[PDB]
């Protein structure tokens, strides 16, 4: 549903993010495969160790669907839209990994801005990446 | 729990430089405020309407506090963490009733918690080290639902 | 989501449910006391023994909540809008619960519809349930 | 495994008059079907692009065959789950990788099947006492994941 006291936590908190978005975004891919071997029975074609160009690469596409979706937060079931047909149709993801992701993705933020994670912003974010992860899986129900 | 050496010391050098009263706090604390339903259990703390009032109730950084302590605790016996948990397991599940599923959401929670309070020493390695630590533990307690 | 298929496999499969509903509301309920003990923790006022008629009265409930998602399908965080308080605001029942329901649910048509309970119903009514569950607990997201 | 003796008959008196042939199928089948995202392990199956394409596909009925062995191999060893799974649990984990949270969807279409096949006889208490067994099962190949 997310509240307006929510939707300023998430863009107050991607905004402090800014610059370093795509690095954030393949920090929370390794520390992924690492934390959870199971999830990389995707990423084959993929070189999964610490330096990969393509982990790199990746967490450019994530970090700026990311803020494709806090810069149109109202609608996201729309502009996510596409990636919907990709992760649930083609794809095929088990739900139980978009779990694992938002996670990590969670355990980056707190180990980058210290400052403003705060345990209200914290719910905010998970809570965020909660409305993203349904809209992804959407396809499915 | 296998922690083979590299892992071993990873989770060693950080947990001894760990803040043990104040951590121990912050973990149970965020579980309240970002899972709301879990405040369920503890009705007889005090004020829970806020944040603010849940990261203040001393009722909360006391238990927190206990918390924190089985996990030294069973982190000092990963050779076996069924036999020094029997005891919570009994309490938590035939008594207290908590779903399983909850003590996962603590378990994050906290390692999102060591991420806070050591920022880039926290790298992904550790992590997946001490997810593996938290994922024995709370497979320990939820060991009396069978 | 809901395709136009799921939503005639919803409201072709409710239909043959018919005036049964509250018996078999109460059937689901019974089910999961006795298969998820843990669930109990949340009815102390009530008497959940084989002959409640208490349990017989709330599966009424929410027997008709659900006949009131069918219809009105195409849009459920509004009719349902009401018992998203309730459930997320006021009880606090923890979104694990909702998942122990809906199978029960699904264990109890199964076993009254042997003849529509097509693998493919069967999917659709795992769709609906999961947007009910989804609408449920909205108000924590 | 507890079963005490009321469940322990529930689950033998039910389970021997199964169509330990067909049934087996039916689950297998109706999973990939309404969680499709499995069918991503099964691709070496044939068309699994409408479910009578997966309600027919030979493979299917043919690998689900397997899979009820199992079970009746375990409900026949309940004192060791942990054992008579060792061999599929490093097969299922550290090779196929499947996540042991889908170890809890196939017992449950399981019991959705039993529920569909013996109708009215599949009373409640009936079912609270195979979802403990299919809980015990989905323990053990999820145990080599530590
Ligand atoms: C927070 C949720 C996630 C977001 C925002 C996200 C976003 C994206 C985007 C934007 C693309 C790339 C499109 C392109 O460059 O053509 C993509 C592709 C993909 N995603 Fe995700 N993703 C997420 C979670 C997941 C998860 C949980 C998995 C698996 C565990 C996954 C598996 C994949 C795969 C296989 C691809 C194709 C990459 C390739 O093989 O080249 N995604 N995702
Ligand atoms: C990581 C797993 C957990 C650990 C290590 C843990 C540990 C403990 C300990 C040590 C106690 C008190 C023992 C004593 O007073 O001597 C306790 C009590 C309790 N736990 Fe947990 N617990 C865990 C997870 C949870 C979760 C997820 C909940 C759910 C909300 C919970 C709810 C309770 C409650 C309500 C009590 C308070 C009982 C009282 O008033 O004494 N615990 N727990
Ligand atoms: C399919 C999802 C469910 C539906 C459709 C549903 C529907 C309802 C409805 C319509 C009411 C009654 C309102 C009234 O009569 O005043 C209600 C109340 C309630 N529900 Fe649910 N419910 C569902 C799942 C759950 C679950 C999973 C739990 C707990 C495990 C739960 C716990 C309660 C409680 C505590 C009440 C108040 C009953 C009392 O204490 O008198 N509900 N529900
Ligand atoms: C209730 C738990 C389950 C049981 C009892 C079970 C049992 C088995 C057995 C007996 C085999 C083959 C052994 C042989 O060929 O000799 C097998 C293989 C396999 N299982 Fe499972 N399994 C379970 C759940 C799952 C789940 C949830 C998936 C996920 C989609 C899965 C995926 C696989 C795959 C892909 C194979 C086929 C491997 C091959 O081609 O031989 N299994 N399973």
């Amino acid at each position: 549903v997310l509240s307006p006291a929510d939707k300023t936590n998430v863009k107050a908190a991607w905004g402090k993010v800014g610059a370093h978005a795509g690095e954030y975004g393949a920090e929370a891919l390794e520390r992924m495969f690492l934390s959870f071997p199971t999830t990389k029975t995707y990423f084959p074609h993929f070189d999964l160790s610490h330096g990969s160009a393509q982990v790199k690469g990746h967490g450019k596409k994530v970090a700026d669907a990311l803020t494709n979706a806090v810069a149109h937060v109202d609608d996201m079931p729309n502009a996510l839209s596409a990636l919907s047909d990709l992760h649930a149709h083609k794809l095929r993801v088990d739900p139980v990994n978009f779990k694992l992701l938002s996670h990590c993705l969670l355990v980056t933020l707190a180990a980058h801005l210290p400052a403003e994670f705060t345990p209200a912003v914290h719910a905010s974010l998970d809570k965020f990446l909660a409305s993203v992860s349904t809209v992804l899986t959407s396809k499915y129900r | 729990v296998h922690l083979t050496p590299e892992e071993k010391s990873a989770v060693t050098a950080l947990w001894g430089k760990v803040n043990v009263d104040e951590v121990g706090g912050e973990a149970l604390g965020r579980l309240l405020v970002v899972y709301p339903w879990t405040q369920r259990f503890f009705e007889s703390f005090g004020d829970l309407s806020t944040p603010d009032a849940v990261m203040g109730n001393p009722k909360v950084k006391a238990h927190g506090k206990k918390v924190l302590g089985a996990f030294s605790d069973g982190l000092a016996h990963l050779d076996n963490l069924k036999g020094t948990f029997a005891t919570l397991s009994e309490l938590h599940c035939d008594k207290l009733h908590v779903d399983p599923e909850n003590f996962r959401l603590l378990g994050n929670v906290l390692v999102c918690v060591l991420a806070h309070h050591f920022g880039k020493e926290f790298t992904p390695p550790v992590q997946a080290a001490y997810q593996k630590v938290v994922a024995g533990v709370a497979n320990a307690l939820a060991h009396k639902y069978h």
